Order: structure tokens, then C-alpha cells, then sequence
RNA sequence: AAGCUCCUUCGACGAGUCGAGUAGUUUGGGAAUGCUGCUCAAAAUGGGAGGUAAAUUUCUUCUAAAGCUAAAUACCGGCCA
RNA sequence: UUGACCUCGGAUCAGGUAGGAGGACCCGCUGAACUUAAGCAUAUCAAUAAGCGGAGGAAAAGAAACCAACAGGGAUUGCCCUAGUAACGGCGAGUGAAGCGGCAACAGCUCAAAUUUGAAAGCUGGCUUCGGCCCGCGUUGUAAUUUGGAGAGGAUGCUUU
């Protein structure tokens, strides 16, 4: 036995976190953020834009990840998310904007890292189906083994994935109780705060055939 | 066409052949001086496409220059210090340019290449003979070697917008209040 | 006790660390040189086809300059130059190669024997950048080539040709690819 | 935007302004058999032979800092180990 | 402590100092442990002829 | 923004009338030399870069190498008959190569030329 | 584009099994809301009901998961001595409790100023 | 000696340098804006910088690590007016 | 025993050169505080002053690893405009470009990478009847040919000193 999980059934995931060769400091935070709270993958930087899309496949059979989120910059301005199932399985992409990482002194919560969240989900990620695919992606690549050893293991987290116009907004809050009058629980937000908007669906690992497309995206 | 073999192996220096060389050299090198003259350099290639010519009037020396920080950071560069010493060293010759020839755990060593504008082998080349001109005495000092042109930033594009003209002349420029006759 | 001086010293620490460290196996094989006999028939054939000096060179050329005042064939000279034999060798115009052990930078003869091995011309590192150069008038010249001899000697330079594929390259074959000095 | 009668340009001769001429690739051949393999590479070199190409990636990943670099010298070092085993 | 020449030669004589001066280049000239730092030399590109 | 010492750093225009006499007699002094030769060297017409300037169109650097052979004028002797000669433009278009070979050879037939010795 | 049979086609080759039938919630701990959170919505440049909106589809959210995780039963709440290490660096609470002092201290101290200019009229 | 033309012949282009990580400095400029130091350390249908959601990194434009060069510009000093 | 070659030294040997001054303007290095933000530490001041090194009548820069996204521009520098725009900001203090466009002036080149190999053809000195003789440098490369919007070598025919 060998992929360190203590469990009656085994969710064998793995993730390879990426960047591109021109993000900024904000998109870079963004990385130490997410893959903080992501225990079971590694992270990586400065993947070549020159190279083909496919080669972020072996490089993730390189690291034994099966999932693959890419940090893509163009004009050093503007981030472009990609979640991936890595051997074969469907891809997508997002515009992603309206950044705000954990390093700004404003959000008042905490939790601990590597600790499993609670994925909160909205009601369009189940009717819509293509709501539903980033579904499994989102769930995929949040997955956190249950007997994955680096996980702490109290919880006190939960991720809030809600769709509002078009656009994916993503919640972090922090559970804490405070005792009820004669314990509830309140959340006080930790994290990272960016809004994801879909581009395309590819039934291919990074290529192949086109599923979704979102005709209403205005570009930056 | 020897050199061409000689530019493949100064690519490959931490291969067996150059490695072995190059510490047979840097203990020789720790013998000598701090400063002294070469009969020939060590990278025959590298000095000829740097403009090293077997003429009377070309010179070699080799200089060592300590290594590690100055967290102050030295911005002038090792290789500008191996200039400027030599430059004194020899006060009656122009330092033409440097390249990297060995290093060490605490020293760095350089090559630079000198030509004397008072020979009249050198004053009789019009390839050579723009350095007799008084505008090019001690060119290590002023920045105007291949080292101090790189650490000055004189490269063309946007990324160099605040140095390509002399960064002092740019801040002189945009620091000045014009005013005309006809306001 | 006595003290000796600093560049004494070091001419012969130099000459321990060259030949009792780990060498690699392409300056290894500048330790083998040819024999006294080989070199000294090397040397009978390649002093028939000595270059002109610069004496009899002017004297040939009033030779010819006053018979106009007042029919030969292509000269067949020994070939020199780094730079000039090392194209020889590219373009397979060269018959046999002779090498200088004692090159002081060897980056310049390094290639020169595997060069030699695999266009198929046979060399022979022989002591003394002395000694070719006293064949080529010259103070040091560190490799020689013959390209073409006359055709009162064809057959001896064949032989010399076969006495080096024999007596030097053959007892190179399984010793040129391995390490010297050891301890 | 506009429309024009669009030329067609002379090859410019600084295409491919680095090496595609057989000399070149003669002497790096060449010179790399004459000078042997960096330390690092014969650490690539005998996880390559022993078939821990999974490894060898990551190692010369780390040594070069670049992923293309890293494909570059295994592919460099493989086909090394092709032609030395024809040559014995 | 004498020991022979590798290359089947003599049993050498040099002073304290010469080995010393070995022991001080041959420790910043060499590779590691376990793998053989120092192989024989296959002409893996001399061996076909031009 | 006189956050810094503007005092030491203002720099007045009262040579303006004077430097426009030296800029005067530049051009004479030059003309001087080259006296039946025009002052300035020809150059060609070019479009200027951007979506903005797309319509308008000014003078350029130098002759394309195809300009030149187009019109007749050989190439290493066009910057002795006073004609500039850009090697790193392309033409990219026919409208760009005809305007300057209609230009050359009007440059041609306005031309008189002396011989050499 | 939207091909509607391919995209769920390539749902099942990615599907987990994820039901109560034989998954526990420990499993997946995914929780999918009945409100749409854009029926909360009524303006999207509204910041303050907008917060509400994701924070109260996060409410449900967690207390349902609560109740769910100690029917199956894990631990659930850190204890009083679980020191372990947070997301967030040490030094960025300490400057984030600096920043609360300030912002808390200098609301008093208007209000001391407001005392002082009560006396005035 | 030189320029052009044509072609069943050739056509070499700068390495402890790019680059990766890190520290200092600096900039309007975390593709570090640039530079410097330390550790590691490249390529040859190559390398650099851009453009693009447009479905894959399609296209665009230049060739770094060698060097020279008048004019238009500055000028509380030098010879004068 | 002799004679080379390399390397390192000596010489009141012959021929040269550097120092110092000046420093308004120019090129590098190093680098500060008050002040402002009605307090103050990031920031500003300021990539400034003081200190150090090095040049000229100008210096520096300079013939794209450039700008661009065009119907394209085309070395460098300076003026006007871009523009108090973009950008970065205890997002307070504030700081603060560039491309395009109109002008002024315009100029392009030298190497390394090649085998002259049917001829080191190159160069420094010395003696000189000034005409041409010796030594030395140099093949670990001095001339000629070439420098990637090129070029080489053949062939062919016109045109140039």
C-alpha cells in the first residue's frame, strides 16, 4: 500500500498546482493560498507558454497528479484558471478576477491548514449541467482523501461555491461556536475571495473537442 | 578551425576534461599574485572574439577578486572590480574588455585585455587606433566596458526606459522646469 | 633549512599534480608518446620537405624577377598552423598528423587525436612543441601535418604512414580511453 | 482593416540565426565525446540505463530550474546511451 | 604509507607535503561516493569512421 | 509638484532667437559645401503606424533594396546621389512599393548629374 | 455551444459515486443548498447583502454538515489543546489584532473627544 | 584591384552567458522595471520580446552575452566679443 | 659537453607612458537627515547634498535579442505634445512614464566565427651613404576576402580606377 490512505475505500486524488511565466504577486499569493489549503498537492512554477498544452499532462504523470490547476497570465494583468482531469478526463477554463488573497489584513479568520473542508455548493451547480461538470471538478480537485495523512483532522472550514450572474463567486468562512441562550455556529471569513467566470468545456484532457462555450464573455 | 572546438568546450565546463583543468589552474593561480601578466590567456578563443590580437600592444593579465556580498549588495560587479585594478596597476595601457577565466570558494578570476595606445603597431591600425583618442582613457572607470554597459542598463526597449540614456541625464531631463518666452 | 624560490617551487608541483592526480582520459593520452626510432624516421622525411626561410624565399624571388628583366610544378612543403591543419584534417587532405605533448593551454590539442580517429588520418603525439617548430622554422609550432609528398618518396612516407598505425596506434587502443595517475 | 495586395518577402538570412549546419553538430558531437559528462549528468546517465526515467526528469529538473531544458538533456543523454550501445 | 601505482608501476616515495598537496585538489575534484566517477571512454562517435 | 528643488533645476529660453540664427547658418554653412547638391537627402513615403495615423502618411527613413532596384538606381550608389537607404523596411504591400518607385523616378527625371573627374 | 448529451457523458467517466446509499457523508462532505443564492440577490453592486447571500448559503451549509458529521461521528470542534498550525502566518494575526486595537481604540477616543466639546456647549 | 548578373556548389553568427530559486537595491513598473551578490546551471527546424477566450499556446517582430562613429542637446569653468 | 623552447627574474640599457591641477556642464561608485503627511515609523525628502573614481570641447548614447498589431514603422540624441494619462500607491502624503504624432539633425560601419596554404603575402625596432639592409614579433595567427535584410566560390559580360 502505497497511496497513504487509512480508509474502507480509497480516493486515490492527486493535484499539480502551476503558473505561468508572467503573474503577479497577486496571482502568485493566489497559489500560496489555494495550495495551503490543498494537502495533497504540489506546487509548481513557471510552466513555458511557448510549450503546448499537452505537456502539462506528462508533467503532471511526472509528479502522479491527476488533477491539474493552472494558473495561466496574459499581458502580466489578467488570470485565467484551468482545472483538469489529467490522464484523459474533461477540462475547463475561467476568467478569474476580482482578487483578494488571505496576506490582506482584513478578513479576521482563521483556520487550520491541511484541515478538510465542508464543500458548500449552490442550487444551479445541480440543475445545469454545465454547472454540474466544474461540479465534479471543483469536488475533484477539493477532494482531501479521507485517510490522507498530511490532513489534520478537526474541522473547521467550509467552502462556499455559489453562482450569482454567470459567474462562480467562492467563499471561505471559519466555523466557531459561541454557547446559545437559555452551540450555534457563526463564520468569520478566512481566505481567498475571486470571482470565476466559465469559458468552455473541453471533453479532452487539454484539447480535444469543444463541449460548452460561453457566449457572452467579454474579454478584458 | 581550432576555435570552434574550444567554443563547444567552454560550454561543457563542468564536463571532466574542463573541470580537471580548471582546478589545476585556479591552485596554480593561488600561488601567483594578485594581479600579474600572462604570456598568452588561458581561453584563446574567448580573448580573440573579445578583440585580443597577437600584436605588440595586446597584453593579458589576470586578476583575482574576492567573492560574497559586500544585506549590503555590491552594485558594482566583480568583473568591474577586476577591471579597475588592473587599470591602475597599469596606468599607461586601455582596458579593452574581461571575460571570466576561473573561480574559487573565496576568489573570482578574471582575464582583461589591455592595449597600449603609445605603441605605434597599435597607433598605425585603424581597427585598433580609435582607442589612442583621449575620450577612451580609463573606460573601466566611467562604465564603458562590456561590464559596466550591462549594470548601467543601455539596451534597448521599454524595460530599460529609465537607463538607456544615461540614467542621471534622465532624471536631469524630467526633473527640469521649462519654461519658453511666449508662455 | 634552505629556502628555494616561489616560481621554482611551483614549476615542480606542477609537473606531481599533473601525473598523480585522476586525469581524464584525453590528457591521459598525452603521456604516450612515440618511440626515440619512430620520431627519428619521422623526422628523416619531414626535414626533406622543410619550408622555405625567409633568406631563400627573397633569394628564389630575385631569382625569378631578374629572368623576366632578361615551368614549375606545386611546391610540396611540410603544413603548419593550428588553424590551417585542423581544416586539413576536416577535409581529409592531410596523410599523417604529428602532435605536441606539451601545449599549455591543451584545450587546443585536446580533440585533436579523436579528431584524427574519426576521419581515419594517422597521428602520432611526439615530444617537443620545440622541436616541430625547429622543423617549420619557427619557435614553437604545436601540431605538423603532411598532406602530399613528391613522388621520389611516396613509398617511405606509406611506410611511415603503416609504422604508426602499428608501432603508436595500436598499443594506444585499449589505454587511450582510461584514466591515468591514481593514488 | 484595409485591404492591400500583399507581397511575397525574400527569405531573410537571419532565419534560424543560431546552428543547423552539419559541421556544427560534428563537433558537438564531437567534443562531448572528448570531454566526457558534467557530475550531474552521470548521476542522469545511470537512472536512465537502470530504467528510472520517472526520476531522471525530476533530477535533471532541478539541476537545469526548467521543465523544456529538462526534456532536452534526457533526450541529449538517452540518445547517448543508444549509440554507446551499438558502439560495444 | 606507501601505496602502488595503479597503472602497475612502483612503490612511490614522495614527502608528507606532496601527498598533502594530493589529498587537498583531489578533495575538491571529485564527484561523490557509490557511482563510479571515473569510467573508461566508450567512442560512441569516433568508432564510425568519415 | 515642487516637492523638490525646482529652483536649482529651471531652465529658461532667451537663446531661442539666438540658436535659430546658429540653426540658419548651419544650413548655409552646409550648403556652402555642397553647393549645387540640395541640403537634405531624399527619402521616401511611408504610412504611419497606428489605427490614429492609419490615413495619414509622412516621410520615412531611407529606400527599400526593392525600391531601388524597381527604379534603376543601383544600390551602393543611391547615398552618393542623395538618396537614403533603409535596409531593416519592408514593403509588405504594392501600394507601398509603387508610391516610392513612382518617387525615384521622379527623383530621375528633376536630376542632373556631373561626371567624376 | 452547449452539447447537452456529450457534457453529461463526460460526467459519468469522472463520476464518483457519491450517495447516502452507501457513502457516508465523511466521504465527500459536498452539500448542495435548496435556495438558488441569486433569488436572494436582488442587486449584485449591493456589498453588504451580497456578503449575506454566500454567508447565509455557507450557514446552512455548516450546520447541516454538523449535524450530519456526529451522526456518522468524527471529531468535529479543536480542542483546548490541539496546537496546530493555521493557514495563516502567525504575524499576520498579530498585525490583524494590531489593526482591530486601532480601529476599536480610536472610536473611544472620539468619544472622549465628543465629552470634552459636550462641556463646550 | 572593384560593382552588378546568374547558379545541377556552399553559407560558419559571441556561455559561468541566458535561465531557475533566493537576498539586497531600485523603479510608475513582483513577465522581478533594471542591476548586483549567492546556489544550481542551458539550446540548436535555436533564443528574446510581444499578440491572442477564441481552442492551442496556431500568429507577429527582432537576434543578447565583442567593438567604433560626426550632427541636432548641456554648460555658474577656459580664450574672447 | 653544446644548443634550443617555455616560465620567472635583474639592469643608472634604449624608446615611451601614468600621477597633479581644474571639475560650470559629463560618465560611474557610495549615500544622509530635517521636513510633509498639523503627532510618526512605510513612504516623501532623494536614486538629492556631502564623500570617492574617471574624461572632453562636448560627454554619454548609438546603428534593434527595438516599437508595434498597423494599409505599418525603422540607429542614437534634443524640443512640443502625449500628460499630471497609464501605473504604483500608511490608495493619505502623493509619486509618476512610454509608444504614436509635429519638428531639429541625419551616416553608417569594424571584428570573432573559414585553409593564403600554388608560397606571413603582415608588423615593431636598430643601422643607414636615405637606397635598403639586419634583429625581433608572429602559425597558441599578423595581412587580404566576409559580417545574416548578408556573404563565399565558380561562370559570364558590361561598367569603374
Amino acid at each position: 500500500d502505497r497511496s497513504n490512505i487509512i480508509a474502507e475505500r480509497k480516493n486515490k486524488q492527486r493535484v499539480l498546482v502551476l503558473s505561468s511565466r508572467g503573474v503577479t504577486y497577486r496571482h502568485r499569493h493566489l497559489l500560496n493560498d489555494l495550495a495551503s489549503m490543498l494537502p495533497h498537492g504540489r506546487k509548481d512554477a513557471k510552466f513555458d507558454t511557448k510549450s503546448r498544452l499537452y505537456e502539462l499532462c506528462e508533467l503532471a504523470e511526472l509528479y502522479n497528479c491527476n488533477n491539474v490547476l493552472f494558473f495561466e497570465a496574459r499581458k502580466g494583468k489578467d488570470l485565467y484558471m484551468w482545472f483538469s482531469k489529467v490522464p484523459n478526463g474533461p477540462t475547463v477554463k475561467f476568467y478569474a478576477q476580482n482578487l483578494h488573497t488571505m496576506e490582506e489584513l482584513h478578513f479576521q479568520g482563521n483556520c487550520l491548514k491541511g484541515s478538510r473542508p465542508i464543500l458548500s455548493f449552490d442550487a444551479a451547480f445541480e440543475q445545469e449541467p454545465y454547472l454540474k461538470v466544474i461540479k465534479e471538478l471543483f469536488l475533484h480537485t477539493f477532494g482531501v482523501p479521507q485517510g490522507h495523512k498530511k490532513s489534520k483532522p478537526f474541522i473547521d472550514h467550509v467552502l462556499s461555491f455559489s453562482v450569482a450572474d454567470g459567474k462562480i463567486w467562492v467563499r471561505n468562512y471559519e466555523i466557531r461556536e459561541v454557547e446559545k441562550v437559555k452551540t450555534d455556529i457563526n463564520l468569520i471569513e478566512i481566505g481567498p475571495r475571486f470571482v470565476l467566470t466559465p469559458i468552455i468545456i473541453q471533453e479532452g484532457s487539454f484539447g480535444g473537442p469543444i463541449l460548452y462555450e460561453n457566449k457572452r464573455f467579454i474579454s478584458p | 578551425g581550432a576555435l570552434k572546438y574550444l567554443e563547444e568546450l567552454s560550454k561543457k565546463k563542468q564536463s571532466d576534461v574542463v573541470r580537471f583543468l580548471l582546478r589545476v589552474r585556479c591552485w596554480e593561480y593561488r600561488q601567483l599574485n594578485v594581479i600579474h601578466r600572462a604570456s598568452r590567456p588561458s581561453r584563446p578563443d574567448k580573448a580573440r572574439r573579445l578583440g585580443y590580437k597577437a600584436k605588440q600592444g595586446y597584453v593579458i593579465y589576470r586578476v583575482r577578486v574576492r567573492r560574497g556580498g559586500r544585506q549590503l549588495k555590491y552594485q558594482r560587479s566583480l568583473r568591474a572590480t577586476a577591471e579597475e585594478r588592473v587599470g591602475r596597476r597599469c596606468s599607461n595601457l586601455r582596458v579593452l574588455n574581461s571575460y571570466w577565466v576561473n573561480q574559487d570558494s573565496t576568489y573570482k578570476y578574471y582575464e582583461v585585455i589591455l592595449v597600449d595606445p603609445n605603441h605605434k603597431a597599435i597607433r598605425r591600425d585603424p581597427r585598433i587606433n580609435w582607442i589612442c583618442n583621449p575620450v577612451h582613457k580609463h573606460r573601466e572607470c566611467r562604465g564603458l566596458t562590456s561590464t559596466g554597459k550591462k549594470s548601467r542598463g543601455l539596451n534597448k526597449g521599454h524595460r530599460f526606459n529609465k537607463t538607456r540614456a544615461g540614467r542621471r541625464k534622465t532624471w536631469k531631463r524630467h526633473n527640469t522646469l521649462s519654461l519658453w518666452r511666449y508662455r | 633549512m634552505v629556502k628555494w624560490p616561489e616560481y621554482i617551487r611551483l614549476q615542480r608541483q606542477k609537473k606531481i599534480l599533473r601525473m598523480r592526480l585522476k586525469v581524464p582520459p584525453a590528457i591521459a593520452q598525452f603521456q604516450y608518446t612515440l618511440d626515440k626510432n619512430l620520431a627519428a624516421q619521422a623526422f628523416k622525411l619531414l626535414n626533406k620537405y622543410r619550408p622555405e626561410t625567409k633568406q631563400e624565399k627573397k633569394e628564389r624571388l630575385l631569382r625569378e624577377a631578374t629572368a623576366i628583366k632578361e615551368v614549375s610544378k606545386k611546391p610540396y612543403t611540410v603544413k603548419y598552423g593550428l588553424n590551417h591543419v585542423v581544416g586539413l584534417i576536416e577535409n581529409k587532405k592531410a596523410s599523417l598528423v604529428l602532435i605536441a605533448n606539451d601545449v599549455d593551454p591543451i584545450e587546443l590539442v585536446v580533440f585533436l587525436p579523436a579528431l584524427c580517429r574519426k576521419m581515419g588520418i594517422p597521428y602520432a603525439i611526439i615530444k617537443g612543441k620545440a622541436r616541430l617548430g625547429t622543423l617549420v622554422h619557427k619557435k614553437t609550432a604545436a601540431v605538423v601535418a603532411i598532406t602530399e609528398v613528391r613522388s621520389e618518396d611516396k613509398n617511405e612516407l606509406a611506410k611511415l604512414i603503416s609504422a604508426v598505425k602499428e608501432g603508436y596506434l595500436e598499443k594506444v587502443e585499449d589505454t587511450r580511453k582510461r584514466w591515468g595517475g591514481g593514488i | 482593416g484595409h485591404k492591400t495586395t500583399r507581397r511575397v518577402l525574400k527569405e531573410r538570412p537571419s532565419r534560424r540565426k543560431g546552428a543547423q549546419s552539419k559541421r556544427t553538430q560534428f563537433v558537438r558531437s564531437l567534443i562531448r565525446e572528448v570531454a566526457g559528462l558534467a557530475p550531474y549528468e552521470r548521476r542522469v546517465i545511470e537512472l536512465l540505463r537502470n530504467g528510472k526515467d520517472k526520476r531522471a526528469r525530476k533530477f535533471s529538473k532541478k539541476k537545469l530550474g526548467t521543465f523544456g531544458r529538462a526534456k532536452r538533456k534526457c533526450e541529449e543523454l538517452q540518445r547517448i546511451i543508444a549509440e554507446s550501445r551499438r558502439a560495444h | 604509507t606507501g601505496l602502488t601505482d595503479p597503472n602497475t608501476g612502483k612503490p612511490l616515495n614522495l614527502s608528507r607535503d606532496e601527498l598533502e598537496l594530493i589529498r587537498k585538489v583531489q578533495q575538491g575534484l571529485i564527484p561523490d561516493d557509490v557511482e563510479d566517477p571515473y569510467p573508461d571512454t566508450v567512442e560512441w562517435f569516433t568508432s564510425v569512421e568519415e | 509638484h515642487f516637492r523638490k528643488h525646482w529652483q536649482r533645476r529651471v531652465r529658461c529660453h532667451f537663446d531661442q532667437p539666438g540658436k535659430k540664427v546658429t540653426r540658419r547658418l548651419a544650413r548655409r554653412a552646409k550648403a556652402a559645401a555642397l553647393a549645387p547638391r540640395p541640403v537634405d537627402k531624399l527619402r521616401p513615403i511611408v504610412r504611419c503606424p497606428t489605427v490614429k495615423y492609419n490615413r495619414r502618411t509622412r516621410l520615412g527613413r531611407g529606400f527599400t533594396l526593392e525600391e531601388l532596384k524597381a527604379a534603376g538606381i543601383p544600390r551602393l550608389l543611391a547615398p552618393t546621389i542623395g538618396i537614403a537607404v533603409d535596409h531593416r523596411r519592408k514593403n509588405l504591400s504594392e501600394e507601398s512599393l509603387a508610391a516610392n518607385v513612382q518617387r525615384l523616378k521622379d527623383y530621375k527625371a528633376r536630376l542632373i548629374l556631373f561626371p567624376r573627374k | 455551444i452547449n452539447n447537452k448529451e456529450g457534457l453529461l457523458t463526460a460526467l459519468r467517466r469522472i463520476q464518483l459515486d457519491i450517495n447516502p446509499k452507501t457513502t457516508p457523508f465523511s466521504f465527500h462532505q459536498s452539500v448542495v443548498a435548496s435556495k438558488r443564492t441569486e433569488d436572494s440577490i436582488p442587486q449584485i453592486e449591493d456589498d453588504l447583502q451580497r456578503e449575506l447571500a454566500f454567508m447565509n448559503q455557507a450557514l446552512e451549509a455548516a450546520r447541516l454538515g454538523r449535524s450530519l458529521l456526529r451522526k456518522e461521528g468524527v471529531p468535529f470542534t479543536r480542542p483546548t489543546d490541539y496546537f496546530a498550525e493555521m493557514v495563516r502566518t502567525d504575524a499576520t494575526m498579530e498585525k490583524v489584532k494590531q489593526k482591530l486595537i486601532e480601529e476599536a481604540t480610536a472610536k473611544k477616543a472620539a468619544a472622549e473627544a465628543r465629552k470634552q466639546r459636550d462641556l463646550k456647549k
